[PDB]
């Protein structure tokens, strides 16, 4: 449990969970508030 | 059991093998009646044969596969190039010689046979030598090539491909 | 406009633009029911390249002989959304990662092997830091003016 | 012939000289260090530059430095 | 010490091979390496392949002083066996090589000078401008 | 048994003549006589060199100066009329 | 004697290993210094025999990760086939397959990626897919979207039975050292079990599935109404209309009346004309041939009864008086050393990719696979590529038995000892070798430019010219055209519509193949392949012959397999390790591929490939331009390079503008690898010696010491991007053209 959770903590799996969730909110941004050029 | 591959000369520490290709009898005597190994003879007429075979057996490609190849006038200016060739060729044997013998300088030529029996060594790797074996070579060559176009654009004998 | 440039409202090449990328949307409507999901999906695009256009066109964007959007970033008060926000919101979110970065390296360096918690990260003190870098100018500027920002060596 | 130099911050812990692959280098007595010995170079006629030496030594920086100079036919390596 | 004597002692059993000595040996220099063997084992040859050395005296002739070495470092690491190496020369000439002193030189010995010491550190050495124009490189000072 | 004698480095670094025949000349008298009457003034290799370099060279000078339009294209020269340019330039 | 030998419970399963990183060797387990640790752990993962000396240790640890590989290769299948189920117009297809192009993959409607979904027919909208599983599937009988997905279900349980065993086998039953090196049961096994019951279980699947769904199909009935498949199974009637001889049942079978089943195992030869691939009843022959062969053949070598055969036995009976001992020595050889066994792997099986390759285009064996030429293509090159790098990897792993496992004192065999001892030979014979088919393959294309450049194209090397013509191999194509005549009685036509017998076969207005003609440009191409294929057979043989020592290097093996150099000295020793000669020969399999590759592609859209009309006239994609302009590399570069890539460069704003879009992401990675491959470490060091001060004058250097990388590690990432952006540039040209024009 202590060990499985030192292990999480690893960079390329911490890595792959931090980056999968700010792709995930770039594309629901990107799906909500399409084709944006500037900023009103 | 019977192995056929053996070291050179019975020595395992010098850099050969004896195979049937290298130390068989029928080649081994080939070798040694070719022109370029016959010690004991004036290198002139060594050389003379060397440029008579040379002269003529380049004398083929030329007039077949030359841009003139077509033209009525073939023969003769595959014959040129020939000799160019063989000129060349001979240039480049004088320079050979010259950088790489000296006029008073000995044989560097092997003195022992493979039996170990003293041999006098060859003067073909002496200056004189090799200076009588380029003039032969320009010879040969030069008189290989006028009688390959005797025979066959002189009298145009039925060879097949010409 | 500016550069002469006319805006996207009144410039016809814009308007042919867009109704060349509507028509060349309809033309693959004709190979499908007009009930089909297909039709469905394409019908969705059109829509969306309408409200795109529209949106250029009520933003007040520059757009040249083309009828292709233009941005300018000399720095007219009239064209701030084009560069100025958006690089002022950058420059807030990287500040944000880069001193939440240069906390947690100072929070591991006095460790018998600082080295072990760059490989297997120490993720209660990272939680502990990514929420400071929320008010990250006060402290940047603050260590400024006491000096301990920058090293003396 | 390449050039082999020693420099006193040697520590005498011997490992050029068992690095060495056409025994250039060799042990001699000392008195400037705490194993009373210090590397000498006397046979760099037979160095061939693979810089064996300097990937042994421990000091900081190089105890032992070849610099790659003339070029014989023993410094090559070449064995026709 | 009084440097040993070359012998005419047999060599290890070998069928041959084309990794062995060429013309330089007839006209530069080659090298023979000898040692004394406890009984007939195999050992792999510095020019490929496997060799049989033969209890009692043994000699090989070699192209280079690196094969020498390291075909007496791999003896002395795997047999346990003491080895010898010298330079012999087209006209006869035999001149020992390893080991000089009669002690292998990773072991300090009396009576050795130092060659090449500088009684400097590294980062002492004068700057190039100091020696141009002159013959001297700045490691030689 | 042994290939290791300091009093024969031929033998020991095979300085040997493998191929290499003692036997006399094969070749008839009257035929190397005439050879070597006819082959000597070739035998001087600083000569030689300079006659053949200066002689070739003028040799092929005076080949390619007696070239007709027959045997190279470049000595015919043109026959067609000339093509015009890209925006009519000659 | 043969028997199961385990040992229970070996390894502890608990997730302690896993939160220490490196935790497999001794060095990397104590922690990183500097960040070259960080790649040290990865590059050292799976080289088991680096971590333990133990034989019976590393054999469980590559046993376990087959089960590993297996479990992932089973999820990729399920994955295919969940994706035919059910994001696929295969049910449309299978109705209209020569108007309907194939497609399983769907994207989603967002920032405007949605342009990928192409109009691909049958009211479909997605991406063409290139892998030929819908020829496959309806080959195999599968009719509706139902049963690829109790396939895929299976797949998924396949796969969690692989995993689970690759645990169970590593933690709680792990064979012993002996039942591994018992060989002759593995290979009696691997022969009658694996091959041959596979085989024949196949071959029961296709006269009892696949045969009859096929006649329906191929009829030109629905699909929604042919009887599914155990209907054929339940009432045999269904059975004995289609082939009355399943009325005899298996009497025939076993009164040896082989002829009365003529109806459904027949010697045919040839392609089926609706079809346009082999026919069916031909491979069920085929393969219940190949079953009985590898039966028998599974029965050779002894186990535990008295008869059969000992490999020990064989190979020390088979010496002679050119070879020594001949071959003793070598089942010790190849029973203690896994690297031996993986290098002789990696070369059949990438000599076997290639056959498969060839064999494929030639005689289509898919129904409706030959006019799809975008799969065809792609099944072509995709299976070269396979073979080049495996038969790449054979060399690496001899040349790292004969760095580590190599032993003449113990494991001595005279065939390798006669081989080391003329390297020299070898190597300078092979140099000759390919300079000589260099000039005499590469020098006739710069002779033909420049006669071309130069005025004269009645001087080149051409069919209009001085003709170099393939006469052996035009003998070998005119005897394999005559040979249902004389030599193959019973067949009925020849083994391949490319041989010659002046026929071809259309389907759907379109040629599947026909008999393709050799001429001067084909004798180019082939010595040029001759060329490249000899070139890199040096560079790795050398590199394998030269591990251990040179004259260069007495003692090279005690470098390792894997080192950059031994210095400057010698005036110069870079890349003198085997590792570099595989880094080097890469690119030469590389070179070489892509030949062979252009040289298919080129000659299939120029004389097999095309369009037929309904008055008998064939019109090719290229005309017939091979012939004339293959001669030139000004030819290459401007009727194929140049004029074939006119499709991925104009592909923008349709369904294929990701060919493009990967075509310059393919450039740019290809011209990336030219920084690794140009330049060395220690400028790089120098470099990030002044960033690392700017870092720590704001107090943010990190503890992890940054290190450039190493000289071996940026060899392998060089060679690594460029080969994957040099292959990735023909994948999407490739992919563009043919779905584009095919
Ligand atoms: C430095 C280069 C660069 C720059 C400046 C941009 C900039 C942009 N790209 Mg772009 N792009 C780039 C490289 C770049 N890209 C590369 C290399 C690719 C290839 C992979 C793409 C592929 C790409 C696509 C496919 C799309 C864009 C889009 C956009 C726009 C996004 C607007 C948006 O989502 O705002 C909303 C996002 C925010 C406001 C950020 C919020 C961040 C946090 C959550 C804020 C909350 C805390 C305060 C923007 C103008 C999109 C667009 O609409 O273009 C017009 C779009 O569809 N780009
Ligand atoms: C480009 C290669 C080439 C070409 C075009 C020729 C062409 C020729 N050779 Mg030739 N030759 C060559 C290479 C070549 N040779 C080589 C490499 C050798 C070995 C040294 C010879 C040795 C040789 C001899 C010994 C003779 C020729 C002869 C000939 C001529 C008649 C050949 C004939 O009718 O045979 C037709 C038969 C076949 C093609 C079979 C012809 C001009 C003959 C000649 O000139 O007679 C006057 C002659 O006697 N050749
Ligand atoms: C703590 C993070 C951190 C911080 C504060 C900086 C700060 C700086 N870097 Mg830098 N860098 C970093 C990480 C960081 N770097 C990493 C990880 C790399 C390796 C890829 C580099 C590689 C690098 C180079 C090659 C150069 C700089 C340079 C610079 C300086 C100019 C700004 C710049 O060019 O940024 C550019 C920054 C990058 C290209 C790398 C950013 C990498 C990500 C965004 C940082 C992530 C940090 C970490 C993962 C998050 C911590 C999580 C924690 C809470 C658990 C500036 C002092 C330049 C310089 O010295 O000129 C003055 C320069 O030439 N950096
Ligand atoms: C080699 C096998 C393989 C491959 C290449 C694919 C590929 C694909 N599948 Mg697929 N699939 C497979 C096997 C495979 N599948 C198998 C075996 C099944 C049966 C179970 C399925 C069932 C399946 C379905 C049912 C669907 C797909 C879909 C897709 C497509 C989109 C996938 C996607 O966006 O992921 C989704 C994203 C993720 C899974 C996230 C990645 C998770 C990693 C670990 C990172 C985690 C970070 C996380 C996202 C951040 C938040 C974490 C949280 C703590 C904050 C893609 C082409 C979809 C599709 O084509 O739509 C049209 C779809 O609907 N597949
Ligand atoms: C049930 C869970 C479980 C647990 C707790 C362990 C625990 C352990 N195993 Mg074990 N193992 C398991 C399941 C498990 N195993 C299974 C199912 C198999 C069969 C494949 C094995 C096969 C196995 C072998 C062969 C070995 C171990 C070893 C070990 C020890 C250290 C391993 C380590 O550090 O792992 C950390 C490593 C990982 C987490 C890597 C997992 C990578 C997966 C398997 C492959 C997926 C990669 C895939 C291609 C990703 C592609 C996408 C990518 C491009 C992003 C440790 C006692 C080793 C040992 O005894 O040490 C001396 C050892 O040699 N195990
Ligand atoms: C008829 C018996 C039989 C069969 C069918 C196989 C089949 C296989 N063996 Mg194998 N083996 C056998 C007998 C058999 N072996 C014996 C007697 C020995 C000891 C001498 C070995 C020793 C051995 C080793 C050392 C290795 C294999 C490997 C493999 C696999 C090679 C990969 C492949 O082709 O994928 C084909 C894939 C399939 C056909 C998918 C279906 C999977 C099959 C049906 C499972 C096999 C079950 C097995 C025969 C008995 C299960 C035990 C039972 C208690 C459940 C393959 C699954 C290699 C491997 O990958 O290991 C995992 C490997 O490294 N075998
Ligand atoms: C491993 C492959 C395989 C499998 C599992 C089957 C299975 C079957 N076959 Mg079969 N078959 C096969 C290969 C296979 N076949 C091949 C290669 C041929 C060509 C020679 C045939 C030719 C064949 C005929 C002609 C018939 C079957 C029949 C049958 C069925 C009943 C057999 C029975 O109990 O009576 C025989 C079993 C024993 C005597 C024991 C059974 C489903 C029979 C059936 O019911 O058809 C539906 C039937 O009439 N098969
Ligand atoms: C079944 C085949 C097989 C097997 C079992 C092995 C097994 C092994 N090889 Mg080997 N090899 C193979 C095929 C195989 N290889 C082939 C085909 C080649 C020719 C290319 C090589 C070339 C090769 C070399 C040159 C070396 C090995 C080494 C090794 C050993 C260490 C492996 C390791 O730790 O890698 C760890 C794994 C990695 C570091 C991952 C590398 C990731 C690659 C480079 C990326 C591939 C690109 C990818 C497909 C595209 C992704 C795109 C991206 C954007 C996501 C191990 C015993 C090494 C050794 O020391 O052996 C003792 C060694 O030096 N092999
Ligand atoms: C297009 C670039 C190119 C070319 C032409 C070559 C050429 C060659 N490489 Mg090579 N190589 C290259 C790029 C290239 N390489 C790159 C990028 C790499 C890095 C991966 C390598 C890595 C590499 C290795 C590792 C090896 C080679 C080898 C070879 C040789 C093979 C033998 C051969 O074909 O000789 C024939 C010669 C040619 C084909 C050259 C063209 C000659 C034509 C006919 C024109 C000549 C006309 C005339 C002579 C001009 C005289 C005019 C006068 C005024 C001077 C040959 C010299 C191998 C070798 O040396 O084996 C012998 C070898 O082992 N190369
Ligand atoms: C070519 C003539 C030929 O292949 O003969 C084949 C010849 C046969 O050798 P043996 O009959 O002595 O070999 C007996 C056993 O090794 C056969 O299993 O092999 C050699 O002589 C070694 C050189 C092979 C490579 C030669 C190149």
């Amino acid at each position: 449990m202590r060990d499985l959770k030192t292990y999480l903590s690893v960079a390329p799996v911490l890595s792959t969970l931090w980056f999968g969730a700010l792709a995930g909110l770039l594309i629901e941004i990107n799906r909500f508030f399409p084709d944006a050029l500037t900023f009103p | 059991t019977y192995q056929v591959i053996q070291p050179i000369n019975g020595d395992p520490f010098i850099g050969s093998l004896e195979t049937p290709i290298t130390s068989s009898p029928l080649i081994a005597w080939y070798l040694s009646n070719l022109p370029g190994y016959r010690t004991a003879v004036d290198p002139l007429l060594r050389g003379i044969e060397v440029g008579l075979a040379h002269g003529y057996l380049l004398v083929g490609p030329f007039v077949i596969t030359g841009p003139l190849r077509n033209a009525p006038n073939h023969g003769a200016v595959g014959s040129l190039g020939a000799a160019g060739l063989i000129v060349i060729l001979s240039i480049t044997l004088t320079m050979y010689g010259i950088a790489s013998f000296k006029e008073g300088d000995p044989s560097t030529a092997p003195s022992l046979t493979l039996t170990g029996r003293k041999k006098v060594p060859d003067p073909l790797q002496t200056a004189d030598g090799w200076a009588r074996f380029t003039g032969g070579f320009f010879f040969g060559g030069i008189s290989g090539v006028i009688w390959a176009y005797f025979l066959l654009y002189v009298l145009d004998l039925p060879y097949f491909v010409k | 406009d500016i550069s002469g440039l006319t805006p996207c409202k009144d410039s016809k090449q814009f308007a042919k633009r867009e109704k060349q990328q509507i028509k060349k949307l309809e033309s693959s409507l004709k190979l499908y029911a007009p009930e089909s999901a297909p039709a469905l999906a394409l019908n969705a695009q059109i829509e969306k390249t309408k409200r795109r256009f529209d949106n250029y066109g009520k933003y007040g964007l520059l757009c040249g002989s083309d009828g292709l959007p233009h941005l300018i970033v000399n720095g007219d008060q009239r064209h701030w959304g084009e560069f100025i926000t958006p690089g002022i919101l950058f420059l807030y979110i990287a500040g944000w990662i880069g001193w939440v970065g240069r906390s947690y390296l100072i929070a591991i360096s006095g460790e018998k092997k600082p080295a072990m918690k760059e490989i297997i990260i120490d993720v209660p003190l990272a939680s502990r830091i990514i929420f400071r870098g929320f008010i990250w100018p006060v402290a940047a500027y603050r260590e400024f003016l006491n000096g301990d920002l920058i090293a003396k060596d | 012939s390449h050039s082999v130099k020693i420099y006193d911050t040697c520590i005498g812990c011997t490992q050029c000289v068992r690095a060495c692959p056409t025994d250039v280098l060799e042990m001699i007595p000392w008195d400037g260090c705490k194993a009373k010995q210090i590397a000498s170079a006397p046979r760099t006629e037979d160095c061939v530059g693979c810089k064996r030496c300097e990937s042994a030594c421990p000091t900081d920086f190089l105890s032992v430095r070849v610099y790659l100079w003339h070029e014989t036919t023993r410094s090559m390596g070449l064995a026709y | 010490t009084p440097p040993q004597l070359d012998p005419s002692t047999p060599s290890p059993i070998f069928g041959g091979s084309t990794g062995g000595l060429l013309r330089k040996a007839q006209e530069e220099e080659f090298y023979v390496i000898t040692w004394e063997s406890p009984k007939e084992q195999v050992f792999e040859m510095p020019t490929g392949g496997a060799a049989i050395m033969r209890e009692g005296p043994n000699l090989l002739k070699l192209a280079r002083k690196e094969q020498c070495l390291a075909l007496g470092t791999r003896l002395r690491s795997k047999y346990k066996i003491n080895y010898q190496f010298y330079r012999v020369f087209p006209n006869g000439e035999v001149q020992y090589l390893h080991p000089k002193d009669g002690v292998y030189p990773e072991k300090v010995n009396e009576g050795r000078t130092g060659v090449g010491v500088n009684l400097r550190s590294i980062g002492k050495n004068v700057n190039p401008i100091e020696v141009k124009f002159t013959g001297k490189q700045v490691y030689d000072l | 048994s042994v290939y290791f004698d300091l009093e024969d480095i031929a033998n020991t670094t095979g300085q040997w003549d493998v191929y290499g025949s003692d036997a006399p000349s094969p070749y008839n008298g009257l035929q190397s006589k005439f050879f070597e009457t006819f082959a000597a003034p070739f035998t001087k290799r600083g000569l030689l060199l300079k006659f053949l370099l200066l002689g070739g060279g003028a040799t092929l000078a005076f080949v390619s100066s007696q070239a007709t339009g027959d045997d190279l294209p470049i000595v015919k020269g043109p026959q067609l009329p000339p093509q015009p340019g890209p925006r009519g330039k000659i | 004697e043969v028997k199961i030998l385990v040992d229970k419970d070996p390894v502890k399963t608990s997730f302690e290993e896993w939160a220490k990183p490196g935790h497999f060797s001794r060095t990397i387990a104590k922690g990183p210094d500097t960040t070259t640790w960080i790649w040290n752990l990865h590059a050292d993962a799976h080289d088991f025999d680096s971590h333990t000396s133990d034989l019976e240790e590393i054999s469980r640890k590559v046993f376990s990760a087959h089960f590993g590989q297996l479990s992932i290769i089973f999820l990729w299948l399920s994955g295919m086939y969940f994706h035919g189920a059910r994001f696929s117009n295969y049910e449309a297809w299978l109705s209209d397959p020569t108007h309907i192009g194939p497609s399983a993959q769907v994207v989603w409607p967002i920032v405007g990626q949605e342009i990928l979904n192409g109009d691909v027919g049958g009211g479909f909208r997605g991406i063409q897919i290139t892998s030929g599983f819908f020829q496959m599937w309806r080959a195999s009988g599968i009719t509706s979207e139902l049963q690829l997905y109790c396939t895929a279900i299976g797949a998924l349980i396949f796969a969690a039975l692989m995993l689970f065993a690759g645990w169970f086998h590593y933690h709680k039953a792990a064979p012993k050292l002996a039942w591994f090196q018992d060989v002759e049961s593995m290979l009696n096994h691997h022969l009658a079990g694996l091959l041959g019951l596979g085989s024949l279980g196949w071959a029961g699947h296709q006269v009892h599935v696949s045969l009859p769904i096929n006649q329906f199909l191929n009829a030109g009935v629905d699909p929604k109404e042919i009887p599914l498949p155990h209907e054929f199974i339940l009432n045999r009637d269904l059975l004995s209309q289609l082939y009355p001889s399943f009325a005899e049942g298996a009497t025939p079978f076993f009164t040896l009346n082989w002829s009365k089943y003529a109806e459904f195992l027949t010697f045919r030869g040839g392609l089926d004309p609706v079809t346009g691939g082999l026919w069916l009843t031909d491979i069920a022959h085929h393969h219940l041939a190949i079953a009985i062969l590898f039966l028998i053949a599974g029965h050779m070598y002894r186990t535990n009864w008295g008869i059969g055969h000992g490999l020990k036995d064989i190979l020390e009976a088979h010496k002679g008086p050119f070879t020594g001992q001949g071959h003793k020595g070598l089942y010790e050889i190849l029973t203690t050393s896994w690297h031996a066994q993986l290098s002789l792997n990696l070369a059949m099986l990438g000599s076997l990719t290639i056959v498969v390759a060839h064999h494929m285009y030639s005689m289509p064996p898919y129904p409706y696979l030959a006019t799809d030429y975008g799969t065809q293509l792609s099944l072509f090159t995709h299976h070269m590529w396979i073979g080049g790098f495996l038969i790449v990897g054979a060399a690496a792993h001899a040349a790292i038995f004969m760095v580590r496992d190599y032993d003449p004192t113990t494991r001595y065999n005279d065939l390798l000892d006669r081989v080391l001892r003329h390297r020299d030979a070898i190597i300078s014979h092979l140099n000759w070798a390919c300079i000589f088919l260099g000039f005499h393959s590469f020098g006739l294309y710069i002779h033909n430019d420049t006669m071309s450049a130069l005025g004269r194209p009645q001087d080149m090397f051409s069919d209009t010219a001085i003709q170099l013509q393939p006469v052996f191999a035009q003998w070998i194509q005119n005897t394999h055209a005559l040979a249902p005549g004389a030599t193959a009685p019973s067949a009925t036509a020849s083994t391949s519509l490319t041989w010659g017998g002046g026929d071809l076969v259309a389907v759907g207005g379109k040629v599947a193949l026909l008999p393709i003609p050799l001429g001067t440009a084909d004798f180019l191409v082939h010595h040029i392949h001759a060329f490249t294929i000899h070139v890199t057979v040096l560079i790795l043989l050398k590199g394998v012959l030269f591990a251990r020592s040179s004259r260069l290097i007495p003692d090279k093996a005690n470098l390792g397999f894997r080192f950059p150099c031994d210095g400057p000295g010698r005036g110069g020793t870079c890349q003198v390790s085997a590792w570099d000669h595989v880094f080097l020969g890469l690119f030469w399999m590389y070179n070489s591929i892509s030949v062979v590759i252009f040289h298919f592609s080129w000659k299939m859209q120029s004389d097999v490939w095309g369009s037929i009309s309904d008055q008998g006239v064939v019109t090719h994609i290229t005309g017939g331009n091979f012939a004339q302009s293959s001669i030139t590399i000004n030819g290459w570069l401007r009727d194929f390079l140049w004029a074939q890539a006119s499709q991925v460069i104009q592909s923008y704003g349709s369904s294929l503008s990701a060919y493009g879009l990967f075509f310059l992401g393919a450039h740019f990675v290809w011209a990336f690898s030219l920084m690794f491959l140009f330049s060395g470490r220690g400028y790089w060091q120098e470099l990030i010696e002044s960033i690392v001060w700017a870092h720590n004058k704001l107090k943010v250097a990190p503890a992890t010491q940054p290190r450039a990388l190493s000289i071996v590690q940026g060899r392998a990432v060089g060679v690594t991007h460029y080969l994957l952006g040099g292959i990735a540039t023909t994948w999407a040209f490739f992919l563009a053209r043919i779905i584009a024009v095919g």
